[PDB]
């Protein structure tokens, strides 16, 4: 029953895809560096929701003070792989 | 595997433990006191060769 | 866990982490994912109903208003994710987060297995008695001379030259 | 030895379902069974008479 | 020594504890009862008790 | 082992409750860009309600069944 | 029931559950005959009953108890004795009850002779 | 509404000096961080420091050790209200308790002495 | 008796005469096999007791005491040997025999028949200790440690020797059981109350009472290893002896002469318990605890009953046993972090998993876990006290629940939390100290299997 | 074992009625057990009782001669005082031991009677109560320094008691 | 190793005494408040929040991490009761004198509707139960030589 | 369990105390409610069935009190079963996702989990009193006796509203858990076909199906009960579980409906406890260790 492990690329799959799900700004046109307010021009409260859908789909918690400063998929991308200790 | 894991791990300490009680426990007065056993009427004790009668008629 | 907080946070982080609560506690109180969809969007309704004010004394006033009703309004009783504090992992492997240090004093018997391990552990440290000197200096010389500091870090501005600081956040323990 | 599955309902073998079946089956078989044979257990078996509907001749009482 | 199994968790910690605290409470009462038997029986076994 | 993701353009808020909300939020003027994320429940072998009874009345047929069969049996054994 | 009728209309005239026997017995029975005991001492401390037990039912439990021992490997085969037991208990119970009204009838007597 | 108390305090999100501007408050945050930081740095120039084979002191700790264990009686000074908490904690509990086993013990006494008491059993003390 | 001091006289030139390579080796292999030999007095197949000579004598009483003291000897030896390591050999043989006169001295108070012998020895344990805790301690308040113990001591003796004296003219021996075969009853006069108060208070100084537990703690805190397991274990215990050897001329005196002291004993246990609970330093956390429980030995001498008594000496020898091993136990730590503070070091049990045990047991014990003879003394001491008056019974379940409280603080802000990953200094387990707490343990589960060799003279 | 000392009343045992058709597996695991476990637990112990046979030896019950009683000892002179006082204790050891005996005694029949302790364990009870009046007049409130003078002024403080309710 | 000069004092009676107390417990000047001077030892040492350590941040990466406080932070003189394993002072959603009030109420009304049901009970309408022998007098202790106050059980 | 077995060894002198036996009668009955009220608005599976198991405790306490030993143990015997089982099939259900207990993070366990949730339902039907799955045997006789013996007419009435809390958490636990949508993380590696788990609690089930049968058939008559009553009190166990069922139903349909969420001191009392720890927890240790501080080592020792 012990999960599988993740991998970089997967985790740019999952956020991708949940970018590509959101719907307010997003015209399903996301590069790995879709910066959020320059390129998509998105509200810090867009951001909050962002982060939040990320935590819902990955099973923790991101703290305030670090995800008032996540504004690309790849930025989160790395967050994530420092907190999850991936390619080993 | 179940039948060497019997014989290592129940006789050996069954063979033990039989010893201990038999030659330990039971030639001494009271380590083993036993309660009474239930006797009812028609119940021919062994003992003595004994019979103790039944009951009266029942109402009915 | 990477950052230290700032001498004080501004209305808008102030405002961001309120929202955040209070649509956690909205998660915590309605089981149902379109329960909280829809009181999510009549929240952030309620929110951009004053994004484009300005006056600070009405907002902070709104603000002490909304984190009372927040307070009167709160789940006593939130989800936490398991391993975040509060959660039934929250430092649970700290068991087992055992440090580096403690094979400097392992027995060569029992280091003669994993030697090729060993071996990168002996010039991992070699890379540490050298680049111990220079990440001083890249202090001492990008010191604040007029008293302020905080808790920041630069980086390494050469090839060859390591971010200060270094070896205790590389060199962790794995979560598991 | 299964396969992930990611936001889908995931392959289920047969012997966990199978399995589950059968003892829920088999539970009310057993309520069955009993609920037959025994049902006094659980409804009565033993009236409860209607006091007053006794006569003073019985729990004799003198006028 | 169960509930303390993950030594890190500072909150199993304080559960064992509490049960710890608990348990003597009653373990006070469980020795007022011996004492009391101890003197007027002069013994602790259910057998003497009984009388 | 390579995991995959199945495509976006499947997960649509048609034929669910997402839909009833989406009309409510438009009754009052708004829109829920994340609905199409929640969507892939509601949806598939997830799909359909589950019922008290249809939890407590689980195995019942079978169990029925035997239980009928036995009682022939016993009738007959006598 | 005799709780309200006890507790908020009159709770002179409703007995008390400590006090049954309190009347004389034979107020209204001409040779009130006994209750009959048909289980001796010995026969009843033999068996190594129990002091909650040994009461006027203690054959059949008797016959149970030997029924039970016999036929052992196979239980449910102490349903016909089990079932005169609790018969005899729920007479007993039934004889508990008319005491019972017969006090209250009497509680009724002395309120109706004043 | 909330009600402070010494044991569920007031949050941060309901005291007033949050959410204060004024430059004799901001100033004082970031003095207060400046120093946070400054200790911060001295330490991890020690954590991390290679040829490093001792473990690190807590001046800190070693001023609470001290304070608490040894500059007490050196700053003592006798007062009212001081001499009388210490009077009341060392005898009144004692001359309450010995009353308690005393009457007892006269009572049981007496009771004995009477024979109006059942020592049954009684064979080992 | 003469068998077990002969040699013990003798393993001072083998300690000054041995090669600077051999001596520790040497000297404790002996005492162990002094050790060894000290199980002659348990030879007791009657009723009568031993008197080898109008100057010795042993006793259900005395022959335990004597024997954990020639116990405690090699088990010092060893624990004194990683520190004053670097000291010189003359300094270290200065060390040994400081130890070894100690033991010889206990062994002749403990044999002693006469008042006046006991006196003599009972106060020249004062020289070595003292030398050894201003000699060998590391702070500089161990000379005020010094100065109270060595005083508050002679102030409670000399009265003591006075009394001596008077009954020495009023009957004309102070042996023993002579005093017992012809003793009288008193008169409860003022000079014969005065005369309890004298032969008691040296002793009750000696035990820890509430009121002058002032030297103990200090004592311990500033004293090396070896100080402190004597005095924990055997100097704490000189003065139980005494009163049990004194109390039986005071008659019928203590019936009421006793109260005072009854009460301090059972409400300093209650306040000394509750500083095991914010006390910072180790050591002066399990003095307290030392003293909470002389509090009971001290009420059990008082109320003079058979199992009173009994389980006076029980928990006297079991909680010497486990008061070493815990300072022993923190001096392991000590050796390794130079600081007292307990909360400084923690998330151990993760580089040191077996004295986690250890630590453990000895907490197991001292929180009186069954089967155990801390157990079996505390539970005859409360209900020979629950017969004395049924509401003791509260002071003894306070003092229960405080001791399973602080046991436990004690075990978990050290082995049970998160490491101090800081700490490079953490040398793994000796070897040697791993043996000191085996053989600390190891005769407590065998004391808890044959009891019989620990319940005194009443049984 | 002496059945005098140790009474161990006797067994009525019933005869076992079958009174159905289907087995009893106690019955058939008894005879595995005999054949399995007592066969060769016996034999090891008939060879190791061989053994004692073949090189037996004797032990003795050690006899005390009565030594004057504290009576007519003398107010001082302790060559006597010892004699007495090591009798005292003897007797008081040995006494010791009859009341557990006693006690041991009362508990086989509770344990025994099960049900009817209260009705067939009388004489028993009756035979505790005895010996515990006994026990308390001989050595109940003497005290840890507890001795032969001490139960002699009990003894003493009980009798002119006694006489002066015998006059009155 | 330490100083007189490092250590803490008696109570600071001048700014030139607070001065250096706060400097060298590591506090500014300010937020430095002594304990008042009730002759009690405290001298010099900092006057702190009563504060518990929950209150504090989860999310930081401390030095003591356990205690949740920093290398050279000034520490509680009661810290040993806020160490996190004992005293919480974390507020609560509910309050202090409410919550009392709503606990004491509950255990009290049951308590009183216990007494209540106590003295208006509930049974079942029947006589005593009847054993033969004298309500079992022999069996029942008795005595066997002595004869008991003889009761009957009538029929119906 | 461990009291109530000293209780039922100390049975023999607790047959004649009337102030023992009342204040089991009217302590054990204050736990059967004051827990089950706690477990109605717990978000934990673990705390639910730790507040059931204190419940059912109360329920022993109380046919302790009424004596009823030998029916307070036959409880103790046959409540194991499921209530090992339960905790057997939570930690099934956890360790197949991360480690999350919150039941408002899952769900679909009918489909997603047959076993775990197959045999959940048997624990929770015997721990109601279905009528023979190893909780009628017991539950129904102390259900009938309480009512049948002269007793205290206020534990007669908490103890069947508890009865009646039990079957209404354990419909919580049905709905939250086994009947509503996948509320849980998108990532899905669920497996429970490893023997090590399904024989156990395929082995516990049979055991809290049949166990009950084969004890009561088998053991001796120690107690006469009563089964002469009006159908009013023979069936009102069943009758007040049923109730309970459907009002939790009710009340759970309601979570739906669009219907916010107004919080209530009712509810935040059964969901922090009745602030009993909140409170207790906070005041004595800060006493205690107060005066452990200032007064004995400070005042006393340090200074006087
Ligand atoms: C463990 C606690 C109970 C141990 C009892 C002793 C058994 C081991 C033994 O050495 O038996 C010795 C026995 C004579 O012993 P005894 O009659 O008491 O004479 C005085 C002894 N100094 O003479 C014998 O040697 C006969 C027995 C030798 C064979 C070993 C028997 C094993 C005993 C197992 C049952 C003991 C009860 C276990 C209870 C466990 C409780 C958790
Ligand atoms: C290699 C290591 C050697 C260690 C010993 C190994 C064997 C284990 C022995 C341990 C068990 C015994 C421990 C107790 C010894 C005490 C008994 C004793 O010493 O008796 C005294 C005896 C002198 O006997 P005595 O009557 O005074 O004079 C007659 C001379 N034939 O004197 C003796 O009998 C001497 C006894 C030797 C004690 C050592
Ligand atoms: C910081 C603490 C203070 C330190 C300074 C100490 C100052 C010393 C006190 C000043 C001197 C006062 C004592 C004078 C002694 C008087 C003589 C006496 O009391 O002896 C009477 C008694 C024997 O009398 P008896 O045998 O009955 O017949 C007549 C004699 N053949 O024989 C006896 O009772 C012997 C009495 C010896 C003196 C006992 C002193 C009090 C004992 C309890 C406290 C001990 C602690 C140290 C002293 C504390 C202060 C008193
Ligand atoms: C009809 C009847 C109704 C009334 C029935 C009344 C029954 C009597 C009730 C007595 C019990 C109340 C006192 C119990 C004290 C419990 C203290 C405690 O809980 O310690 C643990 C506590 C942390 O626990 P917690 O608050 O839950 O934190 C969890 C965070 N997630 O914090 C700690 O870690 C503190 C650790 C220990 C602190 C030292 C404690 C010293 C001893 C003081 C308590 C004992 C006082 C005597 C209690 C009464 C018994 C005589």
């Amino acid at each position: 029953s012990d999960a599988p492990p993740l991998t970089l690329d997967g985790i740019k799959d999952r956020v991708l895809y949940v970018l590509k799900l959101y719907d307010k700004i997003d015209p399903e046109k996301l590069s790995v560096n879709s910066h959020f307010m320059k390129d998509l021009g998105l509200d810090s409260l867009d951001q909050v929701e962002i982060i939040m859908a990320m935590e819902d789909e990955f099973g923790f918690e991101i703290p305030d003070i670090d995800a008032e400063k996540l504004m690309c998929p790849q930025e989160i991308v790395d967050y994530i792989a420092d907190k999850k200790d991936v390619y080993e | 595997r179940s039948s060497l894991f019997a014989v290592s791990h129940v006789l050996i300490p069954m063979w033990f433990v039989h010893y201990y009680v038999k030659y330990h426990m039971a030639t001494k007065p009271y380590t083993i006191v036993s309660s009474k056993p239930r006797i009812f009427p028609g119940d021919t004790i062994l003992e003595t060769g004994e019979v103790i009668p039944p009951m009266r008629d029942f109402p009915d | 866990a990477f950052c230290a907080p700032p001498a004080y946070l501004t209305h808008q982080q102030k405002v961001l982490r309120l929202y955040k609560r209070a649509l956690r506690h909205l998660e915590s109180w309605c089981i149902h994912r379109d329960k909280y969809r829809y009181f999510a969007c009549l929240m952030r309704a309620r929110f951009e109903e004053h994004k484009n004010e300005k006056d600070m004394m009405r907002a902070t006033q709104l603000l002490r208003e909304a984190e009372e009703e927040f307070w009167q309004n709160q789940h006593p009783q939130p989800y936490i994710f398991p391993d975040s504090p509060g959660g039934t992992s929250f430092e649970r492997y700290e068991c087992y987060k055992v440090p580096e240090w403690c094979l400097d004093y392992w027995h060569p018997s029992e280091k003669a297995m994993y030697p090729d391990y060993f071996s990168k552990r002996e010039q991992w440290k070699k890379l540490r008695m050298e680049s111990w000197d220079r990440e001083v200096k890249q202090l001492q010389e990008e010191t604040s001379p007029d008293g302020i500091m905080t808790e920041a870090l630069p980086p390494a501005r050469r090839e060859g030259d390591l971010p200060p600081l270094w070896w205790h956040i590389v060199t962790r323990p794995r979560e598991r | 030895h299964i396969q992930p599955r990611y936001r889908e309902f995931p392959q289920l073998t047969r012997s966990q379902v199978i399995q589950g079946e059968f003892l829920s089956s088999l539970m009310w078989f057993w309520i069955l069974w009993r609920f037959w044979h025994d049902s006094d257990a659980v409804l009565g078996h033993f009236s409860y008479p209607d006091p007053s509907q006794w006569t003073d001749e019985e729990l004799g009482i003198p006028p | 020594l169960l509930i303390g199994w993950w030594y890190g968790r500072t909150d199993a910690n304080t559960a064992a504890l509490q049960a710890i605290l608990y348990n003597r409470i009653g373990d006070i009462g469980f020795i007022l009862a011996m004492v009391w038997f101890s003197l007027n029986m002069n013994s602790w076994e259910l057998q003497q008790i009984m009388f | 082992g390579k995991m995959e993701l199945p495509d976006y353009r499947q997960w649509k808020i048609e034929g669910t409750p997402l839909e009833t909300v989406q009309k409510k939020l438009a009754a009052r003027g708004l829109r829920d860009p994340w609905a199409r994320n929640e969507a892939w429940r509601y949806m598939g072998g997830f799909a359909g309600n589950i019922t008290f009874p249809s939890v407590i009345l689980k195995g019942f047929k079978w169990g029925f069944a035997a239980f009928v069969v036995a009682l022939g049996a016993e009738y007959f054994l006598d | 029931a005799h709780l309200t009728r006890r507790y908020l209309w009159d709770a002179s005239v409703e007995p008390d559950p400590e006090k049954i026997p309190s009347f004389p017995p034979d107020l209204g029975f001409p040779e009130r005959k006994e209750r009959v005991m048909v289980a001796t001492q010995q026969e009843m401390m033999d068996a190594q009953l129990t002091l909650q037990q040994r009461d006027y039912c203690a054959h059949y439990l008797i016959r149970l108890l030997k029924c039970k021992r016999d036929s052992f490997p196979n239980f449910l085969a102490c349903k016909h004795e089990q079932h005169d037991w609790d018969y005899c208990e729920h007479l007993d119970y039934v004889k508990r009850m008319k005491e019972f009204e017969r006090e209250r009838r009497l509680l009724q007597r002395k309120k109706r002779r004043a | 509404k909330y009600k402070p108390a010494p044991l569920a305090t007031l949050p941060s999100t309901l005291d007033p000096a949050e959410y204060d501007v004024s430059p004799e408050t901001r100033r004082a945050q970031v003095e207060r961080l400046s120093i946070r930081a400054r200790l911060k740095r001295e330490y991890l120039l020690q954590y991390n420091d290679p040829k490093r084979v001792s473990h690190i002191e807590d001046p800190a700790l070693i001023r609470w050790t001290y304070a608490r264990s040894a500059n007490i009686y050196p700053n003592f000074r006798p007062t009212p209200k001081n001499s009388l908490l210490g009077a009341v904690a060392g005898f009144g509990p004692l001359i309450f308790w010995y009353y308690v086993f005393k009457t007892d013990r006269d009572r049981k006494e007496r009771l004995i002495q009477e024979g109006k008491l059942d020592r049954k059993f009684n064979i080992s003390y | 008796m003469l068998k077990i001091i002969l040699p013990s006289l003798m393993l001072l030139p083998l300690t000054w005469l041995s090669s600077p390579k051999k001596t520790w080796t040497n000297v404790t292999s002996y005492s162990f096999l002094i050790s060894l030999t000290s199980l002659t007095l348990l030879w007791q197949t009657d009723e009568n007791y031993k008197n080898f000579s109008n100057m010795f004598s042993s006793d259900p009483l005395s022959t335990p005491l004597i024997i954990l003291t020639a116990w405690l000897l090699p088990l010092m030896l060893m624990a004194s040997q990683n520190h004053l390591k670097k000291d010189n050999n003359v300094l270290q043989k200065l060390y040994i025999s400081m130890l070894i006169s100690l033991q010889i001295l206990l062994i002749m108070t403990f044999s002693a028949t006469e008042l006046i012998m006991f006196y003599i020895l009972f106060e020249a344990t004062l020289i070595p200790t003292l030398i050894i805790i201003t000699r060998w301690g590391n702070q500089t308040e161990r000379l005020n440690a010094g100065i109270y113990f060595l005083f508050y001591t002679l102030i409670g003796s000399i009265p003591l020797l006075i009394a001596l004296i008077l009954i020495q003219n009023h009957v004309g021996t102070l042996n023993l059981m002579i005093l017992s075969f012809t003793t009288h009853t008193l008169d409860a006069s003022w000079s014969n109350n005065l005369l309890w108060l004298a032969c008691m208070m040296a002793f009750l100084i000696k035990m820890p009472l509430y009121g002058v537990h002032l030297w103990l703690p200090k004592a311990h805190v500033e004293a090396p290893i070896a100080g402190s397991m004597i005095l924990a274990a055997i100097l704490l215990k000189l003065g139980s002896y005494g009163m049990i050897r004194i109390s039986i001329i005071l008659d019928p005196l203590t019936k009421y002469m006793a109260y005072p002291f009854i009460l301090l004993s059972l409400w300093g246990m209650i306040m000394t318990s509750s500083i095991c609970l914010r006390q910072t330093d180790l050591k002066s956390l399990i003095a307290y605890s030392s003293v909470s429980h002389m509090a009971l030995v001290i009420a059990s001498i008082m109320i003079q009953t058979p199992w009173s008594f009994m389980g006076a000496t029980m928990l006297m020898i079991a909680h010497g046993l486990t008061s070493s091993l815990l300072f022993c136990l923190a001096n392991s730590n000590y050796e390794r972090i130079h600081s007292r503070t307990m909360i400084m070091a923690r998330g151990l049990q993760m580089v040191f998993p077996l004295m986690a045990t250890w630590w453990l047991m000895a907490s197991l014990a001292n929180l009186a876990l069954p089967p155990s003879i801390n157990l079996m003394g505390e539970l005859f001491i409360t209900m020979s006290l629950f017969s004395w008056s049924n509401f003791t019974i509260i002071l003894m379940g306070i003092n229960i629940i405080i001791t399973g409280m602080y046991s436990m603080y004690m075990i978990i802000t050290t082995q049970r939390g998160k490491l101090t990953n800081h700490m490079i200094n953490l040398q793994p387990s000796h070897t040697r100290e791993l043996t000191l707490m085996a053989l600390h343990m190891i005769p407590l589960i065998l004391l808890t299997t044959s009891p019989k060799l620990i319940t005194g003279l009443t049984m | 074992w002496d059945k005098d000392v140790y009474p161990e009343p006797p067994s009525r045992t019933p005869a076992p009625s079958p009174q159905t058709s289907l087995p009893n597996p106690i019955t058939y695991l008894t005879k595995a057990y005999d054949l399995v476990v007592d066969w060769p637990v016996t034999l090891v112990r008939e060879f190791i009782e061989r053994q004692h046979a073949k090189n037996r030896t004797y032990y003795y019950h050690r006899q005390y001669r009565r030594v004057p009683d504290i009576t007519e000892c003398k107010e001082g002179d302790v060559l006597c005082i010892y004699e007495a006082e090591m009798q005292w204790r003897r007797d008081f050891k040995v006494d010791q031991e009859i009341m557990n005996i006693i006690q041991e005694r009362l508990k086989a029949c509770q344990q025994r009677e099960g049900e009817n302790y209260q009705q067939n364990c009388a004489k028993e009870l009756e035979q505790f109560t005895k010996v515990t009046k006994a026990y308390q007049d001989r050595y109940l409130d003497l005290g840890a320094y507890y001795s032969a003078r001490k139960c002699l002024a009990k003894q003493k403080q009980r009798m002119l008691e006694e006489r002066k309710a015998a006059r009155q | 190793h330490m100083t007189k000069d490092m250590l803490p004092g008696s109570y600071p009676r001048t700014p030139e005494e607070r001065a250096a107390a706060a400097k060298k417990y590591n506090m500014r000047v300010e937020d430095y408040e002594p304990y008042p001077d009730d002759g009690m030892g405290y001298g010099d040492y900092p006057m702190l929040p009563n504060r518990s350590q929950h209150e504090r941040d989860p999310w930081y990466q401390w030095d003591h991490s356990e205690l949740r406080m920093n290398w050279g932070e000034p520490i509680h003189w009661d810290l040993d009761m806020y160490i996190r394993n004992r005293v919480d002072t974390s507020p609560t959603p509910v309050s202090w004198d409410v919550m009392c009030k709503h606990l004491f109420g509950f255990v009290a009304f049951m308590v009183f509707m216990f007494w209540v049901g106590h003295v208006f009970p509930s049974y079942q309408p029947v006589g005593p139960k009847q054993y033969p022998y004298n309500n079992l007098y022999l069996e029942r202790g008795g005595d066997p030589t002595k004869e008991p106050e003889p009761v009957v059980h009538y029929d119906i | 369990v461990a009291g109530i077995f000293l209780l039922v060894r100390f049975h023999p002198l607790t047959t004649n105390n009337n102030f023992i036996l009342t204040t089991m009668l009217c302590l054990g009955a204050l736990t059967t409610l004051f827990t089950a009220i706690c477990a109605l608005t717990q978000n934990d599976i673990k705390k639910i069935i730790a507040f059931s198991t204190s419940s059912q405790l109360g329920l022993m306490m109380v046919t302790l009190g009424m004596n009823q030993p030998h029916l307070a143990f036959l409880h103790i015997c046959t409540h194991a079963f499921f209530k090992a089982m339960l905790f057997m099939c939570s930690g099934s259900i956890i360790h197949s996702l991360a480690d999350e207990q919150d039941i408002r993070k899952m769900g679909n366990i009918t489909k997603i989990m047959p076993f775990t949730s197959s045999c959940l339902v048997i624990g929770s039907l015997a721990l109601t009193g279905m009528p023979f799955l190893t909780g009628f045997y017991s539950k129904d006789l102390i259900i009938e006796a309480i009512n049948t013996c002269n007793t205290n007419a206020w534990a007669l009435l908490i103890t069947l509203i508890a009865t009646s809390m039990t079957a209404m958490y354990s419909m919580r636990i049905i709905y939250f858990v086994t009947m509503t949508k996948p509320r849980f993380p998108p990532l899905i590696s669920i497996n429970e076909n490893d023997p090590d788990l399904m024989n156990p609690i395929k082995r516990l089930a049979f055991g809290s199906i049949f166990a009950g049968f084969v004890i009561s058939y088998n053991i001796p008559p120690t107690s006469i009960p009563v089964l002469t009553m009006p159908w009013f009190l023979k069936t009102t166990a069943l009758i007040i579980s049923v109730l309970g069922f459907l009002i939790a139903l009710e009340l759970n349909n309601l979570t739906m409906k669009l219907s916010m969420n107004k919080a209530n001191p009712y509810s935040s009392f059964s969901t922090l406890l009745g602030f009993f720890p909140s409170i207790i927890h906070r005041i004595t240790p800060m006493k205690s260790l107060n005066l452990s501080l200032k007064t004995s080592l400070t005042l006393l020792d340090l200074i006087w």
